[PDB]
């Protein structure tokens, strides 16, 4: 499903995350934890609602009877009416099935996009102090206590402070 | 000492369809086709007129059913299966056009055309249309010869639309059970009634003969009608077999007409109506009734179409 | 010491269109608009009735062409250009409505209306409708006066639909070459035939006068018809110029009707028909015939629309 | 055509590949070879098949005549019928031209996606033991015989065992 | 020492809509719904016929307004509100069908049907249709009895379409102010005119009686018409109240007809017309007139829908 | 807006670039400058042009009157005509707003793609001689005079010739 992240190199997701859509799971000195990334989560939610206001929406086009349920009109004009309504029905059933297939492919891929954008934006924070393990984690080759994790979780983490250490911890 | 990224999931997601697969499991989805009807005419806020046993075209001619409906005024007009346009058995020629007019008329305002007459009777009556005893269409008049088998003066009358809105004139033709009793009514000979505005010309002949009993009688009135326009005149040249308009009808404004069999309900607002109730929904599509009218979601064939609102659900 | 990634390609791909350019070469594509017709009415599995030389409305009245077709039964009914609804020259008023009815009828089942009569001749005949010698419409009867110029008793006949399905009643009017020989047939005077069920009222006048010769004759019968509903009655008040229905027609079930000029083929299955054959295809669109009927792909204007099934083809 | 791989930094494809859509071509000790990656190939074909069952598909909506090829109906109702048919015809010709243009853009890019998904997943196995050649290959800076190539082709290759050899082989 | 990548932007972008957003700023966009009309009938390159005060149906019958238009020839036909189909008051039965025919006819070519007559006067005339003094419809002739109340010989006339294109036959019926003065014209008694081709049967009765004055008169002629096909005959059996066709009409080719009130202009080209001018645009959609005709962009409800042609505009 | 580049990891764009859509901003020995990348720019413009010729386009299907502005037609066929026209009007108003919403999402995103396509291919030129600064720049850890950057923008730069210098300046 495009972009390669969800149902991809991140093999399956987290039922334990109830605070958002995308999260960090750390493991350090003190041990494991988890916390949800608001700003990436909000970008997905805000984009999905954009779609939801596009379609749960109200046309003001009034339509009237040309037809009669109690005293049927003469059958030639009836058949033209029924023929026209059914052709029109086919169109809207085609448009509906296609619109929602189309928005679903875009939705699924939209979410995966926001993950690859998250992964490869923390790798850019950690520049040369870490490497990607393959399936969605960074091996941080230097120590990062629970204050150095909130450093990453909210765009502050300075690289060159742990740069010296990490380079030869690597070798 | 490491960092992992991930995303949320759930025990059971909702399965949806995509360009490339059917039944992908996603975190959250929401339906897009309305299936829920509520079985009432949600009529709150609107001037409603439930015609009940009065037929819509009966509002022009005025059989007893429609006495309370001769000058009605509505935002919403509801027709009912039990409603009859007629007392003395008959039809409207060119009928559904008249209904589609009245449905969207916002009501009718009557006004006499003033007609007086000399040399005829003006007061024919029947046991079909009873009020107190035998009566007749409130808005029309059975024109006859003075006494049995007498001559019907070759008469011509005219009405001018004094107003700046177009009128509906409706006259009728009496088809008598026999040529025998055609005479007892309107005298003898070929009977011609002729009718031209100036944007409309045409004429009519009765057609006496047997037909089966309806309301007891085997005769028929077939009503006719024309849209008369402002400062126009309509001329009625006639010799008999004539049922004559007392009042013309003018339309009040705008409305929407529906025909239904469910109860009016003034606790409910709604703009999409069908005969089995009202579709309240913000959804783009509906699978309830393809002949719904008003301001509706579009009818689609499918009972359901789910729209993803979350990511792909992957568990372990 | 290295490893490269890559993808496949081929000498000639197929050119397709995208949102952003015309004629991208892709590895493999597949057509989406059907262009190939097969020139036969693929009719396997279905109860078929090829009317051939019988006109569809002729099944109601029964000219000699249609003797094998007065009580037919079909899933699929095929009309042919050579087919005629008529023997004695004439036409049906409101004719295509009757056809659209019969086409979807799944056949017709006849049943007498029982009519006997007193004071008339019931057996008029013509050289146009030949069986053995001069004959007439199998399902109707030329009603006349007993002897040249004799009076036509002013008569009334009625039939009631005993069944729980609606009937097709068909009568006609004889327009004679002259008012002179209108009389030799049906006697003298203004001729009135009047016809009302109760959901229908109307009446009819003959119209004698010259017409050019067709099947030899310069006269015309014009047939009329109404659908009588259950426990309803139809009354026939008439004075002459009448052709009278002996049997009414009832509809058997469901069918689809087509018009075509190609051969039946019971080795072929198909649900999409046009006059030049059958569209067998699972593709969403077709460019063969915009008036195809049945269960068809959608007609589009375009001859072709290719859908990519492989990646971009890049060679060296 | 999006995602940057096909007709991009991977300059033209391989006519010699007849086993699948995406492949590896190695060059080592024994010399060159080639082999196709089933699972990436199958993801594309299976996704294209999804589309093909979406569109090679069956309306069961019956339409009948209101029209007549042998005895033309009266011309007012004829013109309304022809006017209605032609308007509906315009709609379906628009929908068809647009549907397949739309899915062709998605198809082309879908395939390009599956390569970038493959490239940056073997680079993830090869961690620090190789480098981006530019045009779609990895220079493996250590020797990987035909057994260590099947190691990468079926997602087994352990990078640590060749880590130390590679690190200063690069320098 | 370093290198940065980036992209362009500007002080003011244009706001557009997307699947996920309303009013995002993009560098450049372009409109997709046409709003600009040109208030003229852009007619350069085309054989144009502005009927002006001649009604389109007047080209068949030929009242004085239409003397310059009896055999016209056009690629484009423009009707005008001021145009009249008629001089002696009246109307066409089945009228808009005739108009839709003539509009697409590419013009009409007349040809006599040759009829001469014996025992009648052929030259009736009126003050409504004046040329020099009182006159009549150029393409028709008022058939009368030789002198006041004289008998109208029961007559038969026939015309054969000798050509390989279908003809337009047009006759009409005179409805006299009274049965009294019906007689001074065509003699007495029930008046029958009957008309059958072979593909069409029918007949007509006059209908005398008063109607209000129009052009001075209280009488009406109502015109009728049929498409006669090659090698076919139509026979005119009639006794009076007949206005007879002198010439039949044949269609020249193809054209498109429009209705408008703005000036022809041969300096601008255009293929999409409405009554207030010409829509010159290559845009897919238009918001100008939903009844525009020709080769037009599609009418949409929206005033504007902007299509991005640049990237996201991000400034500082 | 997908792909992560525009309104993303490249914090806002450049009003000073009037030579194209995508550009390089350098800073070295001599100081700052800028120059626009034709080949990436032309890929966007050419792709937008493709869309513009698909939609600024000419149907040849003529429609005529079945309707009458001067002498209104009979009221039943009029209502069927008006009912049919309005249903078809609804369809085209749906198709129009949806098509260009659809083309706008694709337009915004394909442009963002062409940036990630450029970023991520000069990083491949620069091999091991530079680092991702985070905000769309590469820190060249070695000296690159005004001819050494004309090397990259013209896709010539040999990394091995500055590799050896860069290896230790980074440490
Ligand atoms: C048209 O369709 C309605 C149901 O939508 C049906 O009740 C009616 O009978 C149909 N008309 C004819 C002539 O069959
Ligand atoms: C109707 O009649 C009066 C005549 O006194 C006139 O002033 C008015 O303009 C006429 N027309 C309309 C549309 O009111
Ligand atoms: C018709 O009439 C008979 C009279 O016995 C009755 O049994 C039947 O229910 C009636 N209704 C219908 C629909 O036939
Ligand atoms: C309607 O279209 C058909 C062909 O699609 C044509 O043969 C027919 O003549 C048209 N109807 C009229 C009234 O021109
Ligand atoms: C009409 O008549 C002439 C008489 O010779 C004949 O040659 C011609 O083929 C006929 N058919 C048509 C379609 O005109
Ligand atoms: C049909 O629509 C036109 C404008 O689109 C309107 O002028 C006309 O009155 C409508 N028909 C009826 C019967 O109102």
């Amino acid at each position: 499903g495009l972009f390669g992240a969800i149902a991809g190199f991140i093999e399956n997701g987290w039922e334990g995350l109830i605070d958002g859509w995308y999260g960090f799971r750390h493991q350090n000195a003190q041990g494991e934890g988890t916390a949800a990334d608001y700003k990436s989560t909000q970008s997905a939610i805000d984009q999905i609602t954009g779609k939801l206001n596009r379609l749960i929406a109200k046309t003001n086009q009034q339509f009237e009877l040309i037809d009669n349920e109690f005293n049927e009109v003469e059958k030639q004009i009836g058949n033209v009416i029924n023929w026209t309504r059914d052709s029109i029905t086919e169109v809207w059933s085609y448009n509906a099935e296609l619109l929602i297939a189309m928005e679903n492919q875009h939705t699924i891929d939209l979410a995966d996009s926001e993950m690859d954008k998250l992964y490869e934006r923390v790798k850019r924070q950690l520049r040369e102090n870490a490497e990607e393990d393959g399936t969605g984690c960074f091996e941080i080759f230097h120590k990062c206590d629970d204050d150095c994790m909130a450093s990453i979780r909210n765009n502050t983490y300075d690289h060159r402070k742990y740069r010296e250490e990490a380079m030869q911890n690597r070798i | 000492d490491k960092i992992c990224l991930g995303h949320h999931a759930v025990s059971n997601g909702t399965k949806v369809n995509t360009l490339t697969e059917r039944g992908v499991e996603v975190v959250n989805a929401t339906e897009t086709v309305e299936r829920t009807n509520i079985p009432r005419i949600c009529s709150k806020g609107k001037r409603t007129v439930d015609l009940g046993q009065c037929g819509l075209l009966g509002t022009i001619t005025g059989p007893p059913q429609c006495d309370q409906f001769l000058e009605f005024s509505a935002d919403l007009i509801i027709e009912r299966r039990e409603g009859s346009d007629v007392c003395y058995p008959g039809k409207f020629v060119n009928e559904e056009a008249l209904r589609q007019i009245l449905r969207e008329s916002g009501g009718i305002d009557k006004e006499t055309m003033g007609f007086t007459y000399n040399g005829i009777r003006t007061n024919g009556v029947t046991s079909a249309c009873k009020r107190s005893g035998s009566s007749f269409y409130a808005e029309m008049k059975w024109l006859l010869s003075n006494t049995d088998n007498a001559a019907f003066p070759q008469m011509t009358k005219s009405y001018k639309n004094t107003r700046k809105s177009p009128a509906i004139i409706v006259w009728g033709i009496h088809h008598s059970v026999s040529t025998a009793e055609q005479t007892k009514l309107y005298g003898s000979g070929n009977k011609l009634v002729t009718v031209g505005s100036s944007n409309y010309q045409q004429s009519f002949v009765p057609s006496p003969g047997a037909r089966p009993q309806v309301n007891g009688l085997s005769g028929r009135i077939d009503f006719h009608w024309l849209i008369l326009n402002p400062n126009d005149t309509v001329t009625f040249s006639f010799n008999g077999a004539f049922i004559a308009p007392d009042r013309a009808s003018f339309l009040r404004g705008k409305s929407m007409g529906i025909q239904s069999g469910v109860q009016v309900d003034a606790n409910c607002e709604g703009d999409c109506y069908h005969s089995g109730g009202t579709i309240i929904s913000n959804l783009p599509f509906q699978n309830i009734d393809s002949r719904a009218v008003g301001k509706c979601p579009r009818y689609v064939k499918q009972r359901s179409l789910l729209l993803a609102t979350g990511m792909k659900n992957v568990p372990e």
